[PDB]
C-alpha cells in the first residue's frame, strides 16, 4: 500500500478545504482508514477514522460538526471534508491504513502511511 | 410452581468450572477467585422471592467480574449467536458480551431459588410473560447487558438475523436495553450487520425503526447486507484476497 494526500493549502479563518488520500498499489478497500495531523512540536493526533464493511465514521472531539471522513472504494481515495477551519487546526495532514475491523485512535497502530499535506488557517 | 424450566442439573458445578476454566486461560482475569465468584452469583438469588430480583442483588458479582474491555470494539448481536461467536475466534481483538467473563458464566443457563429455603429450585423458574419480568436469570441478563452497552465508544457494531421475521426486534434485549444504553457522549456511531439465509435488507421497516431509535439519541447509523456469511469471514481473516 502506498499512500499519497493532496488538497491542502493556505485558507483564511472560516474557510474550508478537501483532503484527498488517493492509493497506488494494493487496494485498501479492506482496511479501515484513519486522517491523522501533526503540528510543528507536537505527537500526531487522531481527526478521524472509517471503518470497511459499512464505512462507519469516527471523530476527534475538536473534529465533529466540522470535518467529514468519507471513502470510494472503486476510486481507492479516502476524503476529509474540512469546513469553518481555524488557526488551531494548522498542521501536516496524514491519512493511515490499518488492519482488522474497527479504525482506532492510537498511530502506531496504523501499518500503512502517507508522507502527509500541509494545512495553514491563517488568522 | 412456575411455567419456565427449572434450574439448569449441576449448575453450581458447571458455573464454578466455567470460572476455572476462563480464568486459568485468559490472563486479564487470572487474578479472580473462583469461590468468591460463585459466593457473590449464589447470593443474588438464594433464600429470596424470584420474582423480586433487583440489578443491586447482582453489584457484589459484577465488582468481581470487574474487566476492562476496550470500548471500541464491542460486538452486540441479535438471535444469531452462533455466528457472532465465530466472528470473534476470527477477528479477535473484538468480543461479545459471552466472550467476557460474566457472560461466559451465564451463557445457556437457567437458575432460581425459594424466598423460604435456601435451595436452589431445580423443579421450576419463572418465565418472563407468564410468570414475572424480575426473576434471576432475566435481571442478570439485563444488568450485564445495559454495563456492556453502556462501556461502549467508538463505532459499536451489531449483528442481526435478516432470514427472521423482525431482523430488529425492539422487544429483544438488545432492543429494549442494550441499544437505550449506548451513550452518545462516547458512542458515534452503530453498524448494523444483516445476515442473509438465501434483495436489500437494511430497507426492511425493522431496520427504519433501528435507525431512528439510533438518530434520537444523537448517534449516527450504519447498515450493510451480508449476503455470504462464509466468504465475509474469510475476507475478516484475510482481506488481501482478490474475491473480497
Amino acid at each position: 500500500v502506498q499512500l499519497q494526500e493532496s488538497g491542502g493549502g493556505l485558507v483564511q479563518a472560516g474557510g474550508s478545504l478537501r483532503l484527498s488520500c488517493t492509493g497506488s498499489g494494493r487496494t485498501f478497500r479492506n482496511y479501515p482508514m484513519a486522517w491523522f495531523r501533526q503540528a510543528p512540536g507536537k505527537e500526531r493526533e487522531f481527526v478521524a477514522g472509517i471503518t470497511w464493511v459499512g464505512a462507519s465514521t469516527l471523530y476527534a472531539d475538536f473534529a465533529k460538526g466540522r470535518f467529514t471522513i468519507s471513502r470510494d472504494n472503486a476510486k481507492n481515495t479516502v476524503y476529509l471534508q474540512m469546513n469553518s477551519l481555524k488557526p488551531e487546526d494548522t498542521a501536516v495532514y496524514s491519512c493511515a491504513a490499518g488492519r482488522g475491523i474497527v479504525a482506532g485512535r492510537i498511530p502506531a497502530e496504523y501499518a500503512d502511511w502517507g508522507q502527509g499535506t500541509q494545512v495553514t488557517v491563517s488568522s | 410452581t412456575w411455567s419456565g424450566p427449572g434450574t439448569t442439573k449441576r449448575f453450581p458445578e458447571t458455573v464454578l468450572a466455567r470460572c476455572v476454566k476462563y480464568t486459568e486461560i485468559h490472563p486479564e482475569m487470572r487474578h479472580v477467585d473462583c469461590q468468591s465468584v460463585w459466593d457473590a452469583f449464589k447470593g443474588a438469588f438464594i433464600s429470596k422471592h424470584p420474582c423480586d430480583i433487583t440489578e443491586e442483588d447482582y453489584q457484589p458479582l459484577m465488582k468481581l467480574g470487574t474487566q476492562t474491555v476496550p470500548c471500541n470494539k464491542i460486538l452486540l448481536w441479535s438471535r444469531i449467536k452462533d455466528l457472532a461467536h465465530q466472528f470473534t475466534q476470527v477477528q479477535r481483538d473484538m468480543f461479545t458480551l459471552e466472550d467476557t467473563l460474566l457472560g461466559y458464566l451465564a451463557d445457556d443457563l437457567t437458575w432460581c431459588g425459594e424466598f423460604d429455603t435456601s435451595k436452589i429450585n431445580y423443579q421450576s423458574c419463572p418465565d418472563w410473560r407468564k410468570d414475572c419480568s424480575n426473576n434471576p436469570v432475566s435481571v442478570f441478563w439485563k444488568t450485564v447487558s445495559r454495563r456492556f452497552a453502556e462501556a461502549a465508544c467508538d463505532v459499536v457494531h451489531v449483528m442481526l438475523d435478516g432470514s427472521r421475521s423482525k431482523i430488529f426486534d425492539k422487544d429483544s434485549t438488545f432492543g429494549s436495553v442494550e441499544v437505550h444504553n449506548l451513550q452518545p457522549e462516547k458512542v458515534q456511531t452503530l453498524e448494523a450487520w444483516v445476515i442473509h439465509g438465501g434483495r436489500d435488507l437494511c430497507q426492511d421497516p425493522t431496520i427504519k425503526e433501528l435507525e431512528s431509535i439510533i438518530s434520537k439519541r444523537n448517534i449516527q447509523f450504519s447498515c450493510k447486507n451480508i449476503y455470504r456469511p462464509d466468504k465475509f469471514l474469510q475476507c475478516v481473516k484475510n482481506p488481501e484476497d482478490s474475491s473480497c
